[PDB]
């Protein structure tokens, strides 16, 4: 494979050791999210382009759709969180255990 | 009721049986077979439908 | 929470489960993830407390993890194959991370650590849904493409899934959460004959939906979150307490109830493949399992608590809501063993 | 009567509503009740984004034109008097 | 300038490292701008024209809410940048240094295997040499979504209506 | 009329294997005859029908 498909899998591996390696806020957690989503918006832009794979290059607007509805979702949480809390400090979600 | 009529159900009783063992240990034989070479009717996992494939002109000669 | 909005939002998660049992395209598939989620938060989120948003953001974050982990996958499935339908995948690292993504998304252990949590977070009726019908989807995937997954991985998983979900189920004393850990040793026992027998999967998830809606619908009709409030059932209503304590026997997987059928045809199927370790070892380790049932029972019905005076005044009135379904789901996961031949409609 | 008032007054209040579901509602309506339609569609496929692609003469072909520019075969002259 | 998309995958790493270590989200912000600016720069390069101006536009705007909700929920009397604290520091070195490490790896040895097989060539030998004649293929392709994708069109559009009413059964109390 | 698709009268052979396909493999055996009621019903353990 090319080296830029390597750089683009190696940035959605980063991605996701962040987003899996929370520090305080919820926030860089979705930050993380969005960033996959990015990384993986590159590499199928990467592929169908590179393959003339024409009808599938509607393909990426869709994921990047379903990518910030999934933002929207987690910034409504973030609000939730900081109303009941106060803080998006991830150590508040602490009620349950288990 | 006679002796005989124990004696001929059981006979029948272990016709069955058999049959119903013999029957199992094919299917099983069949089903290991069909699994492994994948040329019988079951274990047909679907491939891509050719009917999908657009046989026209397209815009490169080369196709 | 208005009665419109809650019906759209519960038709647009069985939409989205719909999607993906429908679809013959990946990226639909993937879709149908995203919507199930979008329409399943709020739902989590029906009754406002601090617990249910913890709830709601864990299994958000969980889920969104399963669905980057698995658009992944489908991308470098498609950079090795340029494919995009549900077939056997082309790449081992591609089918390693879907199998990956697809058990954090059903709770398969290591992954099982936010259904404790979010299942106590949320109430009894979003309990049902998640511990019910969200497993449909994930587990409809991984039958479409068992035949690509690795059998060591999947069995590790479902192995560490039982005795996970067994050693979990014994410290609790909150009934949420022993159903919780239940369906986590409940889906390690399904995702243990994916690789061999899909129908058994199958047949070992509508069992356990059946048996999984009696007690949730039971719980519901008790009013009861822990095994105290439980207790005093058998004051009040002694056939819920009844019910549920053969409900219990059954999940604990003990003929002639129909909790033996999963387990036997999933012995049966791994037997017929030579595995004679691994069913044992799960058969073995079911026995936490029924142990913590057989404890519920004791503390339900087998024996009796102290009620309170207040249940004098309760004692006059009758339950308002009728569950139309609680009966023939009960009888159906207790009575329906005479009838395992029935397996072959399942093919 | 009482669409007469709701018009009225809607008109009166939030004038801007009215006139965007009018030209909303033209722009769902109007294009079925056209004849011009077709002729959009027409358009579309007249122009030749790809080679037209000749196909063998077996002799059996009365109506496929083996011309440059002889009279058989798929006509414009409806497009230049549009 | 033969690598140029090389180059460009490097910086979207380097901002992926950026985010990644979680410095103060205003920070994130910026590293996630730089990130996608790269990235549409990349899918420039490949022929994409309006699916990377796609991304840079959107994430332009998706960062700007985020930066919104920085000042309001994520604010710290004191944010912190990559050189504030040592574990954000830590994180960040350790991003930069696996990045440079698979970087020497795959040029001065050109065929790499980390998990995948790399080969260490320029990026433009893969490209095609076909003519695409009076066509945006890329935007040919995206325009088919209202003709072949009426499928996808719906799903997608009941989603973001079902994601509107998410958003206000959420963020109601 | 410089977009109208023509007939080519010509004289070469029409290629008979264009892509130099291989020879497609047997498809499996299709199907039988009638059905019949299984031998002694689901052989299912201790099930006799």
């Amino acid at each position: 494979m090319p080296l830029v498909y390597m750089n683009i899998i190696m940035a959605f591996a980063i991605a996701l050791a962040g987003l899996l390696m929370y520090r305080s806020h919820l926030m860089s957690s979705l930050l993380c999210l969005e960033g996959m989503m990015l990384s993986l918006f590159i590499m199928s832009t990467l592929i169908i382009l590179n393959t003339h794979f024409t009808l599938a290059n509607m393909m990426p607007i869709i994921l990047l759709v379903f990518a910030a509805c999934e933002a929207a979702l987690g910034l409504s949480l973030l609000v939730m969180v900081s109303n009941t809390y106060g803080t998006d400090y991830v150590q508040n979600l602490n009620l349950l255990q288990c | 009721d006679g002796p005989e009529k124990n004696y001929e159900k059981t006979m029948a009783i272990l016709q069955i049986e058999a049959e119903k063992a013999e029957l199992r240990l094919k299917e099983l034989e069949v089903r290991r077979l069909m699994r492994a070479r994948g040329d019988g009717p079951w274990y047909q996992y679907p491939t891509i439908d050719k009917a999908l494939i657009d046989h026209s002109p397209k815009t490169t000669p080369d196709n | 929470m208005n009665p419109i909005i809650y019906t759209t939002l519960i038709m647009t998660v069985m939409s989205g489960t719909m999607l993906v049992m429908i679809s013959s395209h990946w990226l639909l598939i993937w879709i149908g993830f995203e919507m199930n989620l979008l329409a399943m938060i709020p739902v989590l989120m029906k009754n406002f407390n601090p617990r249910a948003t913890e709830a709601a953001t864990k299994y958000f974050l969980t889920q969104a993890t399963a669905s980057m982990m698995l658009m992944m996958a489908i991308i470098i499935n498609l950079l090795y194959s340029g494919q995009w339908t549900i077939t056997k995948m082309f790449n081992p690292v591609a089918m390693t991370m879907m199998t990956m993504a697809l058990a954090m998304k059903l709770g398969l252990s290591p992954f099982h650590f936010w259904v404790p949590e979010v299942t106590q977070g949320i109430s009894l009726q979003a309990g049902l849904l998640l511990l019910t019908w969200q497993k449909l989807a994930p587990l409809s995937v991984l039958c479409q493409i068992s035949q690509s997954i690795n059998p060591n991985l999947m069995l590790t998983m479902a192995m560490l899934s039982i005795l996970i979900g067994g050693w979990g189920g014994l410290n609790q004393t909150q009934l949420r959460k022993i159903m919780a850990y239940s369906s986590i040793a409940h889906m390690g026992w399904m995702t243990a004959v994916l690789p061999y027998n899909t129908t058994m999967t199958i047949l070992n998830l509508l069992i356990y939906i059946t048996m999984t809606l009696a007690m949730f619908m039971l719980l519901i009709h008790s009013s009861a979150t822990t095994t105290l409030s439980l207790s005093h059932t058998w004051n009040k209503m002694p056939v819920i307490t009844s019910l549920m304590m053969v409900t219990l026997l059954s999940m604990g997987g003990l003929p002639p109830l129909s909790g033996f059928m999963p387990k036997w045809m999933i012995i049966q199927e791994m037997t017929k493949n030579e595995s004679i370790i691994m069913p044992t070892l799960m058969a073995m380790t079911a026995l936490l399992n029924l142990y913590f049932y057989m404890r519920l029972a004791y503390s339900s019905s087998l024996t009796m608590f102290p009620s309170t005076n207040n249940m004098k005044m309760k004692w006059q009135f009758e339950h308002t809501k009728q569950m139309k379904l609680l009966p023939t789901m009960i009888v159906l996961s207790t009575l329906v063993l005479p009838m395992t031949p029935a397996l072959s409609s399942l093919n | 009567g009482r669409i007469a008032s709701f018009l009225k007054n809607a008109w009166a209040k939030e004038p801007v509503l009215v006139a965007s579901f009018a030209i909303g509602g033209l722009a769902i309506i109007l294009p079925s009740l056209s004849p011009y339609t077709n002729y959009a569609i027409r358009i579309n496929r007249a122009t030749p984004y790809n080679y037209p692609v000749p196909l063998r003469d077996d002799g059996n072909m009365p109506d496929v034109p083996s011309h440059p520019q002889d009279p058989q075969g798929p006509s414009l002259e409806w497009l230049k008097n549009l | 300038t033969m690598y140029i998309a090389f180059i460009l995958s490097t910086i979207f790493v380097i901002g992926f490292v950026g985010f990644s270590s979680k410095p103060s989200p205003i920070y994130g912000g910026l590293g996630l701008i730089v990130s996608g600016g790269v990235g549409c720069g990349i899918v420039l390069n490949f022929g994409g024209s309006f699916l990377g101006l796609m991304v840079f536009l959107i994430y332009l705007g998706g960062m700007l809410v985020v930066f919104g909700y920085t000042t309001a929920m994520a604010t710290e009397m004191y944010p912190e940048v990559w050189v504030s604290n040592k574990t954000v520091f830590g994180a960040f070195v350790s991003g930069l240094m696996m990045e440079f490490c698979m970087v020497y790896y795959a040029l001065k040895e050109e065929e790499v295997e980390i998990i995948f097989k790399f080969n260490g060539l320029g990026d433009w030998v893969i490209y095609d040499t076909g003519d695409s004649g009076f066509f945006s293929e890329e935007a040919m392709g995206i325009a088919a979504l209202y003709s072949y994708g009426t499928w996808l069109v719906i799903v997608t559009g009941w989603s973001l209506l079902i994601g509107v009413v998410v958003i206000m059964e959420i963020t109601r109390g | 009329e410089l977009s109208k698709v023509t007939k080519v009268k010509t004289d070469r052979p029409l290629p008979e294997n264009p892509y130099h396909s291989r020879a497609r493999p047997e498809p499996n055996p299709e199907a039988e005859g009638d059905l019949k009621p299984a031998k002694h019903g689901s052989r299912l353990f201790f099930w006799t029908m």
